């Protein structure tokens, strides 16, 4: 019911959905369609936008600082985040490593043509790293104005809470967001695992790829249209999820799922993200969209929310078959 | 192997969070129970509590299941913790047994309304 | 006695004496205006100037820091306050999160045209930001050399004390002032909570509207003057005081104290302001002024400090009937 | 539900300061008269006193008036203590008692300059 939500205990308030940059920005789609897309999301109260050194080379946040510099917005209005790890070709240009962390938040700013960004992430766990240097190097980059916060991203409850023990053991700052998958098909970590770290140490989850990458929106029921992510070239790993027997199955839930979304009145794009939204442990959800028509109809998921009574609740459940146990 | 702070009215206590979950009715092993008393601020558990007795409370969990108080700490005082931190009736009995208490029985009348009544002034 | 004091336990030495800018400052005065009342101010010792981000929507502190610039005072000559909290309409404008400390703080400082403030504060608490976020805000925004200090406005006890817990906890900076309103009809947390934490941790009182925007002046004894706060353009919420039956018991209490104001040979502005410095807990009173007259005029309250006797206070306190239980 | 930390010459404990409140007549309870104790710079009461009769103290505004004296500490210095934190005349009797010490009666001549004079030497 309440658009905007603190992320995690932190005091940032962020909208309960976001726009991502992954596959689309500096790739799939025009720089103006991105305009376009941006546009629309913030006149539409989303502050929130997602990116990462990693999408398209670095040009996806080139255009995403593009936009931000030309509408003119002003900075104390959106919340960007950006994520590292994968930053280059080079062996010290990769990781979670004070070198690689700097660098990389640096030149990510660069591209953005941005100050700082409001939560930098790792974009994955570093098993080579001393957790006391990340912690060390996330606090540093804040401490320099670098950005406000930092989050963790594919991360497990153990090493989340790893980091926020280092971070009390030396007077650091803790991390206050993990960004999880989460989706009718993937619940596991959001569902049994974050819930206890929101709780106990305020870490909130922003989750990402609602849709699956569009396999739960229900356009691939009769076979792989053309322009969708699943046909892009590079993208033949999804091609291979949808067409396999896994794949055929769930294409099959999703027809029964279809009936609850017209019982709601809603398309199931509304209903799969408005899903993702209804445990409080979730603070955001970020969006992917290849066009303006997606991301209008994917923005009345906020409508469908109430609706999500347990009963309905309860009904999805039986059909996906997979609630994990608690 | 995640160590955990207990903090007993100030007295500082550590363990390894695998040496809690040994006992997972209890208080401490179980999350649920013991998150009521976790201080984000300081990643540790407070309690108000008695300090003397909390020593044999984790020696409990470290030991395996012994249950001995100290010397130096009442056992009614003794006894209200072990209820508090909720180690169970095996270890409660075990705990009263070793201290010398042993008792049970009761042979009520059958509910005769009439041997009970003469059972009980006889 | 002492025109200058430190403000609570710190080494910030201010005159007891301060000049507030809200509503007038690119509100009801002109520029031209607002250069001569601070520049009387300054003549007469004052060193102590207080803002906010919100008043007039940031225009206050343009008007402060023209001022502030044609004159060249020393920078080091003065002590200037501001306030964060609402910095605009976005939903991160505002609150104490630390995006919003630093962003409103910074943005004041740029409208300002100071390299920083000597004291910074919280305009209000904030329900929705964990205290170690903002402590850590503010003690970030003191290293950066944006402030020297910082403060809390409208807080409780309780509040202010989980601020100084969480600094000394964490290895921060505690605030060293709270800014609460006191006035002779607004006595209670002034008088009976804010002591104990002068005395406790240092924390000291910098009170404002000692006039009650006017009201404690007399000038409202006979209705509505013409070009009065209470009949401007935005303020019919003080119009509605004044006129109220609580008004009118006010204004009748008014005239009560004028015996006590000649019996001591001054004004009852004078009066009233000298009676928010009669206790050492309160370090200094800002005082709002419309013109020049207004402000020479309430410079004397000085005078008058050394004749509050016990006497004169019991009997004060009589008529005004509202000596808050200790 | 604010945090106490008292520092018994070094050794550190920990309350709740509505544990305190409980009883406002004593040191530790009423503001005034522990704030002559008051660390400003670490958040904490500091008193240069013994330490092993602390821990009852404390208890005994956590168990709500349990007032037992240490096995390892002695009566005199025990009550010392107990006079020091101001728990009152009550509480002292309770302990006296407890500790097996009754005594209270004494009936003085009626002042008769007389009778009480002969009484005196009988
Ligand atoms: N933390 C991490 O490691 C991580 C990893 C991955 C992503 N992310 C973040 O999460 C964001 C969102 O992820 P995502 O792109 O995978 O999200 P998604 O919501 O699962 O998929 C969005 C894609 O599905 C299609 N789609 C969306 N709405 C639709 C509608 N109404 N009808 C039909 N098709 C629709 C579009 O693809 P087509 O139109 O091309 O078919 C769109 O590009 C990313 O942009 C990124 O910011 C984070
Ligand atoms: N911390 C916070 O949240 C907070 C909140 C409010 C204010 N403040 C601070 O406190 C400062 C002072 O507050 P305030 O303006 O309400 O103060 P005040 O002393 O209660 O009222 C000053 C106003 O009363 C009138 N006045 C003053 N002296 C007079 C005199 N001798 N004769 C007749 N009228 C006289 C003037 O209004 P007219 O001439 O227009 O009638 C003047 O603008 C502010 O400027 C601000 O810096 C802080």
């Amino acid at each position: 019911l309440q658009f905007y939500r603190n992320l995690g205990k932190s005091g940032l308030r962020v909208s309960c959905l976001g726009l991502g940059t992954w596959v689309t920005f500096g790739g799939q789609i025009t720089d103006e369609m991105a305009e376009h897309l941006m546009t629309l999301a913030y006149d539409n109260g989303i502050n929130l936008f997602d990116t990462a050194e990693v999408y398209a080379a670095g040009k996806a946040e080139v255009v995403l600082g593009n936009i931000i510099k030309k509408k003119g917005w002003r900075r104390s209005s959106l919340v960007i985040t950006t994520k590292i790890f994968w930053g280059g070709k080079a062996e010290t240009e990769r990781g979670l490593s004070r070198k690689h962390i700097i660098e990389g938040l640096k030149a990510s700013l660069e591209r953005l043509q941005l100050e700082y960004v409001d939560v930098v992430f790792a974009n994955r766990p570093d098993p080579n790293t001393p957790m006391e240097e990340t912690v060390r190097a996330m606090t540093h980059v804040i401490n320099q104005g670098m950005a406000m916060y930092w989050g963790t991203s594919r991360w497990s409850s153990m090493e989340i809470m790893e980091a926020y023990s280092v971070a009390r053991q030396f007077n650091l700052i803790p991390p206050i967001c993990e960004q999880a998958e989460y989706h009718m098909f993937q619940r596991e970590k959001v569902e049994v695992q974050l819930p206890e770290l929101f709780h106990k140490i305020g870490v909130g989850a922003m989750t990402w790829s609602p849709l699956a990458c569009g396999i739960v929106s229900g356009k691939y029921d009769s076979g792989i249209p053309p322009y969708s992510r699943a046909s892009l070239k590079g993208y033949q790993w999804l091609k291979d999820k949808i067409l396999s027997e896994e794949g055929r199955r769930q294409q099959a839930k999703l027809k029964e799922l279809q009936a609850i979304a017209e019982r709601l009145g809603c398309t199931l794009p509304q209903l799969a993200i408005a899903w993702c939204l209804r445990n409080e442990g979730v603070s955001s959800v970020l969006l992917g969209a290849s066009n303006a028509e997606q991301l209008m109809e994917n923005i009345g998921a906020i409508q469908v929310l109430p609706k999500l009574s347990s009963s309905i609740v309860h009904e999805i459940d039986s059909i996906l078959g997979n609630k994990p146990y608690s | 192997s995640e160590r955990v702070v207990i903090n007993i009215s100030g007295l500082r206590f550590e363990t390894q969070l695998k040496t809690l979950a040994q006992f997972p009715e209890t208080l401490l092993g179980d999350p649920k129970k013991r998150m009521r008393y976790f201080d984000p601020l300081r990643n540790e558990y407070f309690f108000d509590r008695n300090r003397p007795s909390f020593d044999a409370i984790l020696y409990y969990y470290q030991s395996g299941g012994r249950l001995r108080r100290p010397v130096n700490v009442p056992l009614d005082i003794f006894s209200e913790e072990i209820r508090f931190y909720e180690l169970g009736e095996e270890a409660m009995e075990m705990f009263r047994e070793d201290e010398g208490y042993i008792k049970e029985e009761e042979r009520p009348l059958p509910e005769n309304e009439f041997q009970r009544q003469v059972w009980l002034l006889f």
